[PDB]
RNA sequence: AGUACGGCCGCAAGGUUAAAACUCAAAUGAAUUGACGGGGGCCCGCACAAGCGGUGGAGCAUGUGGUUUAAUUCGAUGCA
């Protein structure tokens, strides 16, 4: 993309509830293509979230999320022959993009049984900042602090 | 490994191998250690205890742990 | 130097339901974990609140009181 | 060099040493020598100047923008 | 102790590094702390974030004295010349005349040779 | 070869004067069209960056190299 510019892409939207958000969240998950079983798994996954919580449908999966997503993160940025890091803050729209990506791969890990199990035990670990994908965000807000003289 | 304190009485010129042994070792390993330095080398993980016979598991060595268990808020 | 031998199975510990209490005070109380293969685990606490009685249980010197607890399948402890 | 800041200033904005004494001046003290690269230095750094008056001088052409 | 009123800040920026020292007005210092002290030992020390750290860290272990107002002394060119000195605005200190005192040779002794 | 021998000069470093045999069919100067630069501008593209999924390990299918054989027919050998 050095000329190009683009603008988005339309998404169709869950259909439990009208929102974009976890309509971009079971793709992310979803693998061969197989949209009908990774749905499956998100609501297999946040059927329980509602029984734990006592929040029902989204305000849990927002709540997990909001302690997932970042607020900077780094990039390598060679000057003439450097090697060093840069951190730059990230726009809104990112934040999701990453934060949702984190919790997918930390749920392939940890395995205990079926996906919408051990997804299940994620996502409420992070309903309480507990779990490897809150470490995977402190780790880069760390690198993102101790690199902080390069702006 | 199962260890139940296993650096009482080394000195930290022996113990500084074991940290390195143990942290390069490929299977699996419990360790119980009441010091803070050692297992900031060695684990990734932890089971802090609570009363009530109820023990939370944390991710990271012993300061990130206990890093988490100030920011807990426990799924109301 | 230590002696590394053949990898063990996938689950080395698997306890869910496990609930052991000394008579006065509970040490664990409906405990539900995993310990897989490489995992690098430290348990921290106060004093005798049940350390070394819990790798007790998962060697099976006492037994629990009820939810039981199984072994890895190629274990040299 | 020195600033008084007066009563009410509430900001720096030091760009008075801008003026005389700066790295530009220590530049050229910060190393070096031999005496006549300055000579060629500035021999270079005046004849670009003057062949800058020839391509001023040439405005006079159509160009059409 | 001495309680001290009107102090000076000496900044010592310098194209690796920057010492900030705090002293009183005639020469005796009261404290110091530098960019590499302050946790940026590398090539990370010559940045004016690490300035902005030093000075933060002087601002402290000067406070025993309470120095409240403050002249600010300027000397060497580096990255770190302009972070210190916003850095003790925010630090509390009143600042009433900036200055510079970078030594300049009026052609005196021989530089280095040059490096290639 | 600005070298050898010989003069003159010098404390020395060496300076100045100054060959010949031999060997090659060229050496050289300025400019032209290209190519090339760890030279400079502007632009690009799965080239990096942001991502998804693989190869390299395992078993098998197919082709090649080598080695064997009475013959393992011939051809293709960086990108291509
Ligand atoms: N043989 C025993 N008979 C009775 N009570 C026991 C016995 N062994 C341990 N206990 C009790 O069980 C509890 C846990 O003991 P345990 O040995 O597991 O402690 P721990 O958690 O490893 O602690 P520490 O770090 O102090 O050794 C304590 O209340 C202790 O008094
Ligand atoms: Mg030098
Ligand atoms: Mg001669
Ligand atoms: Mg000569
Ligand atoms: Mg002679
Ligand atoms: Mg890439
Ligand atoms: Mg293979
Ligand atoms: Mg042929
Ligand atoms: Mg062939
Ligand atoms: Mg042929």
């Amino acid at each position: 993309p050095r000329r190009r510019v683009i603008g988005q892409r339309k998404i169709l939207p869950d259909p439990k509830f009208g929102s974009e958000l976890l309509a971009k969240f079971v793709n992310i998950l979803m693998v061969d293509g197989k949209k009908s079983t990774a749905e499956s798994i998100v609501y297999s996954a946040l059927e329980t979230l509602a029984q734990r919580s006592g929040k029902s449908e989204l305000e849990a999966f927002e709540v997990a999320l909001e302690n997932v997503r970042p607020t900077v993160e780094v990039k390598s940025r060679r000057v003439g022959g450097s090697t060093y890091q840069v951190p730059v803050e990230v726009r809104p729209v990112r934040r999701n993009a990453l934060a949702m990506r984190w919790i997918v791969e930390a749920a392939r890990k940890r395995g205990d049984k079926s996906m919408a199990l051990r997804l299940a035990n994620e996502l409420s670990d992070a309903a309480e900042n507990k779990g490897t994908a809150v470490k995977k965000r402190e780790d880069v807000h760390r690198m993102a602090e101790a690199n902080k003289a390069f702006a | 490994l199962i260890l139940d304190q296993p650096t009482n009485d080394l000195d930290v010129e022996t113990l500084e191998l074991l940290e390195e042994l143990i942290d390069s070792y490929q299977g699996t390993v419990l360790l119980v250690s009441h010091d803070r330095q050692f297992v900031d080398n060695t684990v990734t993980e932890c089971w802090i205890f609570e009363g009530g016979g109820k023990i939370g598991r944390y991710v990271g060595g012993y300061h990130d742990a206990r890093g988490q268990q100030e920011q807990y808020v426990a799924l109301k | 130097q230590v002696e590394e031998a053949s990898r063990s199975g996938k689950i080395v510990f698997e306890m869910e339901d496990v609930c052991y209490q000394v008579n006065g005070k509970q040490l664990v109380k409906d405990f539900s974990a995993q310990v897989l293969r490489g995992d690098k685990i430290a348990l921290i606490g106060p004093n005798g609140c049940g350390k070394t009685t819990l790798l007790k249980l998962m060697l099976g010197q006492l037994q629990a009181d009820s939810g039981r607890i199984h072994v890895g399948t190629k274990l040299e402890v | 060099i020195k600033v008084r800041e007066n009563e009410p200033f509430d900001v720096a904005l030091r760009r008075f040493k801008r003026s005389c004494e700066k790295a530009g001046v220590l530049a050229e003290v910060r190393r070096r020598e031999f005496y006549e690269k300055p000579t060629t230095e500035r021999k270079r750094a005046k004849a670009s100047a003057v062949k800058r008056h020839a391509k001023k001088l040439a405005r006079e052409n159509a160009r059409r923008t | 102790r001495k309680q001290v009123s009107d102090g000076v800040a000496h900044i010592h920026a310098s194209f690796n590094n920057t010492i900030v020292t705090i002293t009183d007005r005639q020469g005796n210092a009261l404290g110091w702390a530098t960019a590499g002290g302050s946790g940026f030992r590398g090539s990370r020390k010559s940045t004016p974030f690490a300035a902005q750290v030093a000075a933060e860290r002087c601002a402290d272990a000067v406070k025993e004295y309470g120095i409240k107002n403050l002249e600010v002394m300027v000397k060497g060119p580096g990255p770190g010349r302009e972070s210190t000195i916003r850095a003790l605005n925010a630090a509390g200190f009143r600042i009433t005349n900036i200055t510079d005192v970078t030594p300049i040779p009026h052609n005196g002794c021989r530089p280095p040779k040059k490096r290639r």
